[PDB]
């Protein structure tokens, strides 16, 4: 686990297309160091993902994927609400 | 497909169905997808060791995924392999897919073999890193990284997660390829996997320390004194 | 790989007469030859190079020109500290080769 | 161009090595010149065998030597070496050094040649 | 109403691209029987969908559609959670 | 789009815009789209009676749809079918599409006819099932079964919701197409709307029962005995 | 602000594809004014917004955008629910 | 991209990450994006105009959107303009793409001109409006206009929210086009920068007032008296 | 092959129908055989009718005589039958009856064939 | 065709302005015929300079007379008029007005043509 | 844009004798011309066009006919009243031709 | 579809010559013929069939060979008990053909 980060992102913080920085200047970058093991554990993390996502696709038509994320959020809400909530119970997140 | 998540600064992972009620998600800005390089875990990065994790399966379709961030590149590839009878060895990039944009060495490599049908899939599964994408083959000309996907639920925090060395392969695949280091059109140097991205520089620094490209046929393979 | 031949193997030339040696290569090669003189038991040496340039040290009798497969070289009155083998060598590919020498006889 | 020197000629049994070597001088030839062998043999003009690039290392020699001689030098003392091994009769044959413009895969020749010495067998 | 059904399914239940069945030993299958008339009634309820399907598919723009399914997911969390609920009243499912 | 919902192993469909609070969704892996044979009606299978279910439109744009889940077929089809002209009458299939993957008899139509312009369009608009997917229209040779799609919600519950008979067309829709069942490129049988995909074998089997494929142009077609 | 609009839309409202209105009978139209200023305000609000979008489209590797409708609605409920709620607090929205 | 809400027929518009109570949203089906064209400020819709104020650049990938609803537009343009080396100046339009459906008057440009490599984008940044979709680049002969678009949530309420003009660019764009108004293909009118799509109309039937299009080769450019 | 036993010849009034038959040895020549029919007109060779395939009770026939020879047989005593309908004197002919190698749609032909009878009318 | 009617002859210095003027009789013409002028400069023929079609307000003009010669008309009264600018020695020609049958861009021709007027300098 | 010839220059009529006026067009155009007939001093009176067609008031001792590029026009009989110098107008493109006119002297 | 010839319609032999029957068909199907033997008023024997190959209980004298579209068919030492009518049956397409037969006279 090679401690030292140096990583790169999208950068989309905060722009005409013939009036700006190509589709070049669109990447943002920074050095993030293995504090408390996250570098370490991230690669991990990435590397038993690795059987869940193939079988995701091969389980799918879908052939560039973009739902992955917004289908967590989905499923997320509806564990906070799978069609219903207690409110005097001990399983809705509700304080 | 788990969900880590970044807590104080420390990486736990959350089981995907259990009411997890510390973990707080208001906006899907805070869901992101990352792709790694196979370079954290130490594993060899060199031409041969590359040509020995990819292989070929006709029948599977290919499939494609996007992301969002990832890790920066020592070493990347760019393979353009032609097959032995004159046809492409790989497939034609899809229309937006551009090639991994961060990274400092790239290994083109060119050159021929008798190369099977089917599609250039990664041997343990692992996908090809492309612009803020990844998919599961390696598509002609197109630069190129391997790596794995992690997907992470950050808090509300501000973390937000060049050469080229010219090779020629030589019968790709079957049993060993004979790959030459390519200095210029006529000049070769036999490769031999103990040549660092950066040996090769600074042997290409040297040959050039007293000389230059000139013009025609000498086509003459040089190898290392093994000292 | 190139290749070169052997003209004439052996040369008569009384001594201040211009002797002739006959380069022809299978290649379009003729900027990328070299002649020397090798004296029996001597190393060679360099006398001209690419096509017509003269090696240091090297006198003006020694000349000679040519184009694509083919270069005549030539030594103007030849004398007697001149009879030696010469060859016609080509360094335009690798390997490099050689005709086997031209000798020069009184 | 340097001064090339050759070591002295001998004769050993069939199948047995001899090395080859020219102490030649020029330190700044490690990265002006090559230093390149031939094989005379009898009733043959210069053979090439091979060739070294010090400032590199780096070396190169022809077919018919693969496995036979070993191509080196002392990049300190610029001192070429061969190894003739398992020698046989067919290569008796005066070895000379001589420098020839750096190579790379372009055209290039020696100006100056050494001597050279004799290696035979019985 | 045959009520026999032979069906197929996606064999998605619990790898590697070219170690791998392909992409045949993907589908799993089974039998089922018209137990209370389910095998009947889906069908008359497939055949009235075919309607809404065409207007649904005549009114939009995507060409291969993979959102139905998402979508009404969507709304079923917006059913509950229309922006607001009341905690007090007879209309958001709360035990 | 209604959604039905098996409670107690009943269906019952709920209101779309319904504030159906018995209906519990914790997971949307208990929402389904299931693909259904228009075999189940008992509608007729053979070859005379899929061509005149189909027909055609110019100006109208093909859509297409994904499922789950299907019906097994007993019957499916494969066309390729040219003009008249030599043109093709049917679209290639996109990338990704593939047919009709859980069928056992495969009527596989070609031949020629006057093939007008625009999609082959089913006549009651019921989609072409093809691989865990549907669409509007016919594609040239793929194999596909006609069919319809229900939505539905699942309560947690394990449920999980060959032969190639050959065909030529002749003069393809106008009034009638002229079919001959082919036993091999010089043996055929008129084809009369009577024979079942079962018949159609045995009688294949009967023919080479002493018998087997040769080599020469005989082009001679058999009428069956109509007792 | 030209106050007269002069709009059309899908004609969704409340079909077999070769027995149809071509793909040509499927707009729908009709007239607004200016009415308390929402042309005029419309206009601005859709001049703001192409920063907004460029950007968006920059960020992305979405060919064909389809998702901003239900992104936001995807938010919209995490907003009112971000993983939990307050019963007893001033900003879940509960009556 | 903020989320304009319409309440009592008064526009206002909420912020995108505030707990906005009073909003209420119990369908999907409340929230459209809605196509507007350039008209309604007052520019100029003619052609000079429009050529003005688009561009080129090579190096940015074109970006694609959808939208639900449009404002109904007086003028549109169709542009299929060759490159002086014979080459498109424009791409070809994606399958599914079509040109704008609800336009008056329609200005066709075609001609010849030195276009420069790389995508025609608009110089203010804003939208080609095309059928229920827009995008950041102009199609060959596809019809568009240009406009931007706005996002809105609606209560529960029921809003809802022809001729060819042919014109021939010569040098488009540089420093100025030397457009010709085409009457017929012999007959030429130079196009000054003062003509309304309903002048060029009435110049258009006065001219064929007592006449009509007859053969050949005349090539003959007309001038306006300027007063 | 079978004996082949053909039944007698008669004449009819012209439009009348004639029904030739066959009732050849040979139960293992419905696998085996095709029944085959020619009209032999004074005059002319062996022209072709048709023939049966009784193992499938398959059958075809030139377009000579769509629509007014019914080519059948009995299946269970092998005998082969024609329907002459609307017969006219150019049908005069002698009727044969021949065992033809199952023909499929390739190259055959009979090694045996019948006496055969005349058909005419008036 | 209309009579055609022409202003009197005139001699200008070099450099001077000429406005010749042709008020031809026809309202009718206005839509169904080309006002056309000519420049019939001495041993030549009937020099083309330009055409007006009144019904539109349009105008066309050679390039020989571009920035020299202004083209217009009276729609009123049919009332041909030019502008001969920066009159020349060249320009020594004797103008006529004529009627042709509407342009546009194809074939055309006049019937009549007016006795025309004598323009020169000095 | 259009090309037109003269032909003959003058041509010599005695009055009772037929005159030709013959007219090259580097185009093929014979059915997009015209002729006139112009007297010293005169303007020029249209007396055929398109091809043979007369215009009016024209006597039928004017005619003529043509194919592609050449027409050749004539009068019969011409008299005293027709010593006019007949021009080749060609009005098939813009700008628009003419030949510079035939003189015709007894 | 098949076409077939007759030829000769007639052919002489002496009993003990030998006679020949020539199949000329429109296409290349030597090896796709048959050969019969009619005696008057008799049922049609095969002979020989496909090429040369002979038919059950054939004497060796029935003979024949042939390439593509031409057969020649012989029977050696014809005998008073072979004054028969020869066919020449071609069965390579459907509808099959046939020559009208060469009868044989002494
Ligand atoms: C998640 O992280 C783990 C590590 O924690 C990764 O583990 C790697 O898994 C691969 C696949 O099994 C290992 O590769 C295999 O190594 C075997 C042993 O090689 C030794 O000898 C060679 C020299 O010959 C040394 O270079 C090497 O370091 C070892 O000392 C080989 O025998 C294997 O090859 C055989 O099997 C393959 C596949 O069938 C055939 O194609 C070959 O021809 C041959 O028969 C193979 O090379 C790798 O060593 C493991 N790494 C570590 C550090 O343990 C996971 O891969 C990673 N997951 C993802 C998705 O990245
Ligand atoms: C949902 O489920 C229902 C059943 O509950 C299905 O209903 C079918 O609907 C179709 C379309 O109307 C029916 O097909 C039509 O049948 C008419 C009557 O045919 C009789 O005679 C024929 C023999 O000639 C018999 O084979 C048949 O069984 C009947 O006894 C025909 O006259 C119709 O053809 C005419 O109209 C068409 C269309 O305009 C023209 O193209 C033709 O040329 C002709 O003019 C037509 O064939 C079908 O019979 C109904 N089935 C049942 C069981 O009732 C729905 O289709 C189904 N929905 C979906 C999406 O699958
Ligand atoms: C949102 O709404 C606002 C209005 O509220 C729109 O504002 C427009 O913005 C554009 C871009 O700046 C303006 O266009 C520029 O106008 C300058 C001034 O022109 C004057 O003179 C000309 C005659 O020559 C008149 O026709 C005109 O009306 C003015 O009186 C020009 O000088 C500019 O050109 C220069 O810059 C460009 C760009 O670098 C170069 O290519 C040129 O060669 C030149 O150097 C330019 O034309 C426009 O006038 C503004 N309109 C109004 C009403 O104010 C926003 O554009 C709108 N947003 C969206 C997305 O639609
Ligand atoms: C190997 O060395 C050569 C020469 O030092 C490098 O080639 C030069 O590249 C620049 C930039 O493209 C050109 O302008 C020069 O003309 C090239 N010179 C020669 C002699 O080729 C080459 O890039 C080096 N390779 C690597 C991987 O660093
Ligand atoms: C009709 O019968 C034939 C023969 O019994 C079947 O064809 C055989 O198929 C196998 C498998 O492809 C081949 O190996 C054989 O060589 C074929 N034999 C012949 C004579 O063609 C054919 O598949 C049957 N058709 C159907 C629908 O069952
Ligand atoms: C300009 O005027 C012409 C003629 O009035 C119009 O052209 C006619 O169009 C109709 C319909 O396509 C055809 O049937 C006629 O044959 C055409 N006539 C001629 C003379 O071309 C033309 O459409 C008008 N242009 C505009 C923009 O209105
Ligand atoms: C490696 O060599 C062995 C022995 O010749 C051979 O069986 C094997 O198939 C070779 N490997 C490849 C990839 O061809
Ligand atoms: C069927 O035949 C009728 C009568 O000839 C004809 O009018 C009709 O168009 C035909 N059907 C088709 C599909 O052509
Ligand atoms: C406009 O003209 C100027 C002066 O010649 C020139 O510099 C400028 O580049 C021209 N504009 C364009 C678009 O070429």
């Amino acid at each position: 686990c090679n401690p030292n980060l140096h990583y790169w992102t999208t950068q989309d913080e905060g722009w005409i297309p013939y009036f700006g920085p190509a589709a070049e200047g669109i990447y943002t970058e920074g050095i993030m160091h293995n504090q408390n093991g996250l570098i370490c554990g991230l690669r991990q993390l990435a590397n038993e993902t690795t059987q869940a996502l193939q079988l995701f696709l091969r389980a799918t038509t879908e052939l560039r994927t973009f739902s992955i994320l917004n289908r967590k959020a989905i499923d997320f809400l509806l564990q906070r609400w799978g069609g219903t909530c207690h409110i005097l119970g001990p399983d809705c997140c509700i304080e | 497909i788990p969900l880590g998540v970044v807590h104080n600064n420390t990486l736990q992972v959350s089981d995907i169905d259990k009411l997890v009620c510390r973990d707080k998600l208001s906006s899907t800005s805070q869901l992101k997808s990352v792709g790694l390089n196979l370079e954290g875990n130490g594993v060899a990065t060199d031409v041969p060791t590359a040509t020995k994790r990819w292989g070929f399966r006709a029948g599977v379709p290919p499939k494609v995924v996007n992301y969002e961030a990832g890790e920066w590149a020592e070493n990347c590839y760019n393979l353009d392999i032609k097959k032995a009878d004159g046809s492409e060895c790989l497939p034609e990039a899809p229309e937006g897919v551009r090639g991994f944009p961060r990274c400092r060495y790239v290994h083109k490599v060119s050159g021929t073999g008798p190369c099977p049908e089917g599609y250039a899939f990664h041997k343990e599964g692992a996908f090809f890193l492309y612009d803020r994408l990844a998919s599961t083959i390696i598509y002609r000309s197109t630069t190129f990284s391997e790596g794995v996907v992690a997907f992470l639920i950050l808090p509300e925090t501000k973390k937000d997660f060049t050469v080229t060395l010219n090779y020629v392969a030589d019968n790709f695949g079957t049993n060993m390829t004979n790959f030459l280091f390519q200095v210029d059109h006529l000049t070769y140097v036999q490769l031999e996997p103990r040549f660092t991205p950066q040996f090769l520089v600074q042997l290409n620094e040297t040959i050039y320390t007293n000389g230059r490209r000139s013009n025609t046929t000498g086509t003459l393979i040089w190898k290392v004194n093994p000292t | 790989e190139i290749v070169m031949t052997q003209s004439p193997a052996i040369m008569s030339v009384s001594p201040g007469k211009r002797a002739t040696l006959s380069c022809r290569a299978s290649q379009s090669v003729s900027s990328n030859l070299a002649w020397y003189q090798r004296k029996p038991g001597q190393a060679p040496r360099l006398l001209i190079y690419g096509s017509s340039t003269r090696a240091t040290g090297i006198p003006a009798r020694f000349s000679g020109s040519g184009s694509g497969t083919e270069f005549t070289l030539t030594i103007s009155s030849l004398q007697s500290e001149d009879f030696a083998v010469y060859y016609c060598l080509q360094y335009y590919n690798w390997p490099r080769t050689f005709g086997q020498g031209t000798k020069v006889e009184i | 161009q340097v001064q090339l020197v050759q070591s002295g000629a001998e004769v050993k049994k069939p199948g047995s090595s001899v090395k080859v070597s020219c102490r030649a001088s020029g330190d700044s030839f490690s990265r002006k010149y090559g230093i390149s062998w031939v094989r005379q043999a009898p009733g043959q003009g210069f053979e090439w065998m091979g060739t070294i690039m010090p400032i590199v290392g780096l070396t190169t020699s022809a077919q018919k030597f693969q496995g036979r001689v070993t191509i080196t030098a002392d990049k300190s003392t610029s001192t070429a070496h061969m190894e003739l091994n398992s020698l046989t009769s067919e290569d008796t044959a005066i070895y000379y050094c001589a420098r020839d413009e750096i190579i790379g895969a372009r055209p290039h020749w020696f100006d100056s040649w050494g001597q050279g010495t004799l290696v035979t067998v019985s």
